[PDB]
RNA sequence: UUUUUUUUUU
RNA sequence: AGCAGAGUGGCGCAGCGGAAGCGUGCUGGGCCCAUAACCCAGAGGUCGAUGGAUCGAAACCAUCCUCUGCUACCA
RNA sequence: GUCUACGGCCAUACCACCCUGAACGCGCCCGAUCUCGUCUGAUCUCGGAAGCUAAGCAGGGUCGGGCCUGGUUAGUACUUGGAUGGGAGACCGCCUGGGAAUACCGGGUGCUGUAGGCUU
RNA sequence: ACCUGUCAAACGGUAACGCAGGUGUCCUAAGGCGAGCUCAGGGAGGACAGAAACCUCCCGUGGAGCAGAAGGGCAAAAGCUCGCUUGAUCUUGAUUUUCAGGACGAAUACAGACCGUGAAAGCGGGGCCUCACGAUCCUUCUGACCUUUUUGGUUUUAAGCAGGAGAUGUCAGAAAAGUUACCACAGGGAUAACUGGCUUGUGGCGGCCAAGCGUUCAUAGCGACGUCGCUUUUUGAUCCUUCGAUGUCGGCUCUUCCUAUCAUUGUGAAGCAGAAUUUACCAAGCGUUGGAUUGUUCACCCACUAAUAGGGAACGUGAGC
RNA sequence: GCGAAGGCCCGCGGCGGGUGUUGACGCGAUGUGAUUUCUGCCCAGUGCUCUGAAUGUCAAAGUGAAGAAAUUCAAUGAAGCGCGGGUAAACGGCGGGAGUAACUAUGACUCUCUUAAGGUAGCCAAAUGCCUCGUCAUCUAAUUAGUGACGCGCAUGAAUG
RNA sequence: UCUAGUAGCUGGUUCCCUCCGAAGUUUCCCUCAGGAUAGCUGGCGCUCUCGCUACGCAGUUUUAUCCGGUAAAGCGAAUGAUUAGAGGUCUUGGGGCAUCUCAACCUAUUCUCAAACUUUAAAUGGGUAAGAAGCCCGGCUCGCUGGCGUGGAGCCGGGCGUGGAAUGCGAGUGCCUAGUGGGCCACUUUUGGGAAGCAGAACUGGCGCUGCGGGAUGAACCGAACGCCGGGUUAAAGCGC
């Protein structure tokens, strides 16, 4: 899918339509000091062995695409999380087709 | 190579014709149904007879063929080559299925639907099998000719002279009269029926 | 076993009569569904929004709410050994009114009409429905014409 | 740096 | 998921601030009447690319696709 | 007796061809300055009023096709319920109720609502 | 885990390793709105041009297209071409579908915002409709002048509240390779490997018709194309009985039974001159052998013979070997 | 494999034990299985083993830097893997597809593919051959048995001797 | 010794009478010899109703009114399949030879068909309604809707009992709840299979849980269902012994 780098939608700090800046999220590292990180390291430690379960029978192929939305408005710069459905291709303002060209 | 007749008799199933859904299915037995002197014109074989069936069957593919070939071969020897029309009104259109003739294969009950194997057609009680169309005078050789091709079929079929004239749909003691009074209109083996609905210009055609 | 999708086996009950199909009558949208009235339930396969679910084609409910374009009918569905009275929105396009309401609130005027016509004439009159009354006994004439005598017919053995 | 064969008595 | 890399007449490669090649693969010609490769000659590289820098780039820089090696594994 | 604007039911209204159309109207028609849009004022938009019912449109016609409706098909096909009915079976008959569809044969060929005209 | 048509017996629901198929996607447009057009195909014409280039008129109820399979739906549409846009956005409840009337997915009408489009009425909170997907715990991002961070206060950090995402396809979601003939236990005739029982496709044995064969001649003897049966000495199909046990291949030994008769007794028919042979009837009283090879049943050969027929009896018979 | 601060091994533990009252003509660990005659080709794969590092990845500790600190970042970064070597009397493996010699049939000489080589010498319906009771001969009156031969050998074959 | 280890699996589980009385089906589960869940059962009640010195309901019909695409039928109606003649002709057609016959196409007929085809279209089905929660008058409220005394809804008074088809019946409601969650057979319908005392469905009844008369015998057939008895009479079936 081709996905536009700008779009016109509500913004909840602004309280109406603004432009907003389209990127596509990706996740953050983990933190080393969430709380079940530190019971997991401490869990781990010591004779007993692994202590949780290793996810192994992976079915997905593709991956639910979340954008990132960023109001514009300098005073704003607010972000909103927007999932869009499953696609194996994503492009982020690639270029529009059009109907007369020549295959 | 293939089963007996008795193993496919008696109409256990939904019709299942050659389709898109059903494919594979060998050609049948029977390919030609008209035999005889087919050009013969309405006014020359006034009589016709029928083979009619008395049970609820189907008959195979097999047994039309095999039947049409020895009512044929009877009725050139007796009435000519080209004193007779016979007509197969019966064609085979339910396909039968085997299943597979018994490592590498799963055997049993199993995947047990059938491939085709042959056709047979669906033939209900009182329903006409053949006909044939003569002289008038070669009735006993109709009636002996069909009588034969009895044998051919396994369950229970008798033999009847129409009251029609050939293998038109109108009484053999009307027919003449309706022609004189145009009517009908010979064309080819059958007639064609004209009415008093249309356009006054084909009346004018046949009465000029 | 089949699946549980939403319009299985709907391939004629959501078709469009023969040589009925087209631009929807505008009288369908025209008609005027007050609450409490009772309406008939069938699925129009032009209109694919609002539309009722196929158990429920042929139904009969009564109209609980009325929205801008649709309607909430309270319409009893039975559930393996119990009936439970369910609340479904269709669009207008898919009901319609049912006649025997109507009939049966032309009968309750005229029977109130009748009920004052003969309090006012001092007379009483039949209100109650009956069912189809034995025959009363009656004369038949034969006019000097004799009865004519049926036979049955010999069989023959037709083509 | 390589270059095989060539035909039957007459 | 982290680090370090790389994509080149079709190939095995060689340099960073532009002059694009070598033994091979295509082709034409010397020399002998030899059946040679040396010998000369030409064509064949958008160096996988999007933009940024600078007087200028396969070559320098940020990302994508084509992989490599090792490392890591609580939905 | 008719039309126009807006419709309802969507062929008894459609389709093919022929005849007729008074008066209003509806059109065909004339033109491109402006509004508007085109390769093209053909269409669309605009300004008109010399001519014409040839066309559209209306009414009628056709042993017309279709459509609607009725007979026939036929108490046939099928079917609720019943039997220690028949038949080796396939299937069939009867009791008790319901009850079709082609071919074939006839009749018909828009009704109408609101508003505004003509038939003076 | 899902979807289409059928099965399915004209409400709904309805099974099988039933039938015919599709899915783990694809789309900034193929989402939304408006305007303007009409598609497949065919006929007749026009320089190069021809069965298929492009231009024009006519007919065209959709016979095209609407991305995915199929069904439905659709014509100044939902199809084609343009123009403008992001209703594929921010929220609270109600409802439908599966259903236990928990959930998820998907969907339907509203309501409050903020917008798009169009002159406007209206339409739009994704795809014309029915498929295209995912819990707790954990992680990650986003939101508030948010709440806690434990004697108080400031600042980092951490925890919490709400909405997205990282996934469990065995798709209501354990973290998972093999072998056992050295084997073990609890059980199962809910279930295979024998007999037996149903069935007889296959095997085997018969019958009907008569196209031909038989020098001549359908039927002495055969019998194509078809068709009707019987048997359980073949093999299958099924899983009713038996898994707190019905000893298992073959041979040897011994008895009895069947006839679908190889011989022998008595006959009928012949393409029966005699001899030999073939076909059929009454008929199972009597007989149906000795050996080489093979564990073999089966087979094959050697040799006698009147003939060297076929079978059953828990595929007779292991407290008989 | 090992020259004793060792090789192989035991032990909860002690520079505790066995080999060892031993020292390569020794001890430990494997395979093949007298004598005779031979022991072909393959190091691509999996192992084992050597060092050149061009050297990439690479924990703890240590070093430096920013912050108020917890923290965070950066450089550095052993063995191992990677990278290049040996090695089959290590585990094992040993094909096709073409190009072709005066009746044929057969068919050396040339070139190629996977994943390196294409089964050499011998041997065989073998205790190894499905088809198969292979074909020929011999053994008998008769032989699915025996023996001797034959060679595209389902699936023979060289210390898996 | 821990240890009476665990077992969704096999075996057993002790007195009498009385009353009521099943399920082998739905959904989820590393679920298929097991559970949870709904259903079927029982128990305890409770709230009411009628009558003597009716609150309402129904495995039924009727009367109205909708819904449907199976049986049938159809193919000179669409989509597919398909047999044979006939009448015309543009023929980027062929063959035998100015040509002429075939083939092709068109038109009007004709034979035979469809679980995944259809214009048409049953029988048996399913839904709703058949009043007092109704009908008819008068007024009030609204921030919704709006040309309007508009519309819609709500609320407050008043009037009207021929109780607005037949038949039958007393209803409603709460808590707790065991067993079961292997089924099997038959008429009709129906899928796979040559078929099966085979495998899989729908509806109803039955066996399982049930004995009794008859079918000689027999789970299921026919008749009929059961406290202990006397008389009488039948069903299905019988009446030579
Ligand atoms: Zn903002």
């Amino acid at each position: 899918v081709n996905v536009p780098k700008t779009r016109r939608t509500f913004c909840k700090k602004c309280g109406k339509h603004q432009p907003h800046k389209v990127t596509q999220y990706k996740k953050g590292k983990d933190s080393l000091y969430a709380q079940g990180k530190r019971r997991y390291d401490r869990k781990q430690s010591g004779y007993g062995g692994q202590t949780k379960p290793i996810f192994r029978k992976k079915a997905k192929t593709t991956k639910k695409i979340v954008l990132r939305l960023e109001c514009v408005e300098p005073n704003c710069r607010s972000k909103r999380m927007l999932a869009i459905k499953r696609c194996k291709h994503f492009e982020l303002g690639g270029d529009k087709k059009r109907k007369g060209q020549v295959i | 190579g293939r089963r007996p007749a008795r193993c496919y008799r008696y109409c256990k199933n939904k019709p299942y014709p050659k389709s898109r859904f059903c494919r594979g299915v060998p050609d049948a037995k029977i390919r030609i149904f008209d035999l005889g002197r087919k050009k013969a014109k309405v006014d020359e074989f006034p009589l016709c007879g029928h083979m009619v069936s008395d049970e609820y069957e189907q008959l195979s593919s097999e047994a039309l063929e095999a039947a049409r070939i020895c009512a044929n071969k009877y009725m050139v020897k007796s009435c000519g080559k080209d004193g007779f029309h016979i007509r197969v009104r019966l064609h085979p259109f339910h396909v039968i299925r085997i299943n597979k003739m018994l490592d590498r294969l799963q055997t049993g009950m199993r995947g047990a639907f059938g491939k085709p194997q042959g056709t047979v057609a669906r033939v209900h009680i009182g329903q006409v099998i053949m006909s044939i169309r003569t002289k008038l005078q070669n009735k006993e050789h109709v009636i002996e000719a069909l009588r034969r091709a009895k044998f051919k079929f396994p369950g229970r079929q008798k033999i009847h002279i129409s009251k029609k004239w050939g293998f038109t749909k109108f009484n053999a003691d009307e027919f003449e009269d309706k022609v004189a009074a145009k009517r009908l209109i010979p064309d080819g083996c059958g007639v064609k029926y004209i009415p008093e609905r249309g356009p006054l210009d084909k009346w004018r055609a046949l009465h000029s | 076993t089949n699946t549980k999708g939403k319009r299985r086996g709907t391939r004629y009950m959501f078709s469009r009569p023969f040589r009925k199909h087209g631009v929807v009558p505008l009288a369908t949208y025209m008609r005027i569904y007050k609450k409490g009235d009772i309406v008939d339930i069938k699925g129009m396969g032009t209109v694919q929004k609002g539309m009722p679910h196929k158990c429920y084609h042929g139904k009969t409910g009564r109209v609980y709410n009325v929205t801008q374009h649709a309607v909430g009918i309270i319409v009893n569905k039975q559930v393996k050994g119990k009936i439970l009275a369910k609340r479904i929105n269709v669009r207008i396009e898919h009901i319609k009114h049912s006649k025997s309401r109507d009939s049966f609130l032309k009968r309750v005027k005229e029977n109130d009409q009748k009920k004052k016509e003969a309090k006012e004439k001092g007379t009483w009159v039949q209100l109650k429905r009956q069912p189809a009354p034995p025959r009363e006994a009656h004369f038949v004439r034969t006019n000097g014409k004799e009865p004519e005598l049926l036979e049955p017919i010999p069989y023959e053995f037709m083509a």
